[PDB]
């Protein structure tokens, strides 16, 4: 999962 | 000291469901397991509270009474009142250290915690005041509810921004993985504020909201939520930190535009995850001329293949994503079609209703 | 060897769940799929107990068998939609489901490796309406022990005698005995049936107009309603007989509404003893008065009009076992008869003497 | 509790 900020 | 009422058992039962609510957890102090009953100039007051937030109702005494407080186990005490027949009269009175309930040829003797120890959020003041119907913020709360964070060390996601800006209230939900915002038009020029609330106060406040043509009247204040529905008042303590700009969140420029039925999407999406990893759930998405293929295998080697009709007419793309997330937002769409705003296989996604722009969802791809 | 099959996804859902009972080792958590002349066979088992359904083939197919994972094989034909036709067929050492443009490979394990109860011979064999066999669960089930250490006491008593069929469940405090008449002459024969075994058959009875049969061997019960064969095995040992355990001569008779009776031990019931839930009964001339009172000295009385002419007694109970009685009773008005403090009482429906419950008291 | 059997 990518962080989304 | 000496307080004494006599109640309908069905004027007695919604107020002691309701007030009830904050409590539930590891019960550390025991007079957090009990409900503060007040009676003051024809109004019984019941209070119930978990230390950062209390539920309180006001019910109308229309026969006689005498003033004073008592803490009551509140479990108890709703079993009894509900296990009471239909229709039946319910007299209460204090008796030295014991609450009595007393019904037909039915009594209770409770054990009670001093009124003078239950826990009272402080005294504040209301910065902002508006009123909508309650039905405008089960819409707000239920549209991004499912994105907030739970447990997260980021305290500020595990919560609902409450948001006024000209004439909207607006919420905003995330867990830094998936953002969900939606605004309704309030009617009303408001000032700009934004408050966290948390988020058992923000389902506690959802569970108080029966969709009837009760208005609700909300009142902010710099630490404090307030608000009023019928007979209810909820009061939060907010949260204190810098929540994160839905505005920097949603993706700049999602060139890549993709139309399908909300129910076909959502169906294919679900079946797919049969077979997802059940730790990871990663789907495959593989986007090309109007066409979306759903790919989903797991340890075992199994896999989901799923091949729908979509309208799309950009560059082919591969992008992942945790089929739960997408899932979440699709339940939440309760429309007919959705639009899929992408940009490349490492950029989030952007999803709404084709057609309404009230609500919108962020969801951060996964790595291929 | 290469087994392939094509059906509506309606004619597939119900025998998917009925055959999933068992389930909840890895053979264990597949369905056992066999292709041959016109049917399809599924099968679930735990090694205690099957449930089998058998689905008619009237598209083509070709014969042999499978196993494949039994939640995820249903989840993916739930989540079809409505109407979907369901192409399955093997493929290598995968499963493979397929409908309009979803594909779905699943893992197998063989056919062979599917265990298998024993053979078996029937010695009894009758049929009766389902509802009749739902009752006789239905107002004696709750009265069944878990895990005592009398192993016989985990299950439920199935016993033929006359033209009647009998249930019978007991947990050394309490007993619930119900028998019906099912219009045919019967041996006398009695089998205890596992306590899962029992949930079991209760889920696969519908309530329909489909009737159930019933065939007892010395070791094994199985029943089939419609399209599908539940078989399990029987527990070992000497069940209690109810014919001793009802009371003898229980002279004294109280009789009262059961929704009444049932509020009224409700209520006392949240002030009782969270761990012993004792409850003491005053019988006196017309009345009864329910007590019971909690370690923080909290207090519920109750007092009840009631028919009752007999001698004045106390006696005490666990509150549990009298709501079960009450709430399995699904009537007007109930009668319970007494003898003295330190013996057992028995209720049952003023109106219908079907069903009879034995209470042990406790002593308060 | 008092046993029945």
């Amino acid at each position: 999962q990518a962080d989304l900020f | 000291s000496h307080m004494k009422f006599t109640v309908e058992r069905e004027h007695l039962l919604k107020p002691l469901q309701q007030v009830s609510g904050p409590l539930g957890g590891r019960p550390t102090l025991p007079i957090l397991g009990n409900l503060l009953l007040q009676v003051a100039d024809g109004t019984l007051s019941l209070t119930g509270t978990d230390l950062e937030m209390e539920m309180v109702a006001r019910v109308a005494l229309v026969q006689p009474h005498e003033p004073g407080a008592t803490t009551v186990p509140a479990r108890k005490f709703f079993d009894i009142c509900r296990g009471l027949p239909e229709g039946a009269e319910i007299a209460v009175q204090l008796e030295g250290e014991r609450m009595l309930v007393r019904s037909g040829r039915s009594r209770f003797s409770l054990s009670t915690l001093p009124a003078a120890d239950f826990p009272n959020l402080d005294d504040w003041q209301s910065e902002v005041e508006f009123t909508l119907p309650q039905a405008t913020m089960k819409r707000l709360i239920e549209a991004t509810q499912f994105s907030m964070a739970h447990q997260d060390v980021r305290y500020y996601l595990n919560g609902m921004l409450f948001e006024t800006e000209g004439e909207e209230l607006r919420t905003v939900a995330t867990d830094g993985h998936r953002l969900a915002v939606c605004s309704m038009p309030i009617g009303q020029s408001l000032p700009s504020h934004s408050v966290i609330v948390p988020r058992k106060g923000v389902i506690e406040l959802m569970r108080m909201l029966d969709g009837g043509d009760n208005p609700l009247r909300v009142q902010i204040g710099s630490n404090n939520i307030r608000a009023h529905v019928g007979d209810f008042i909820f009061t939060s303590k907010l949260v204190d930190g810098r929540f994160p700009d839905y505005r920097r969140v949603l993706p700049k420029n999602p060139d890549k535009h993709l139309e399908a039925g909300c129910d076909l999407l959502k169906q294919a999406f679900a079946r797919a995850a049969i077979l997802s990893n059940e730790k990871f759930r990663g789907v495959r998405l593989y986007v090309s001329e109007n066409q979306l293929k759903i790919t989903a295998n797991n340890p075992e080697q199994e896999e989901a293949e799923e091949i729908l009709d979509v309208t799309y007419s950009g560059a082919e793309m591969e992008i992942g994503f945790n089929v739960s997330y997408v899932l979440d937002v699709l339940n939440a769409l309760k429309c007919e079609n959705v639009r899929m705003m992408l940009t490349d296989s490492v950029s989030s996604v952007q999803i709404e209703d084709a057609a309404s722009q009230s609500a919108a969802y962020v969801v951060m791809p996964m790595r291929l």
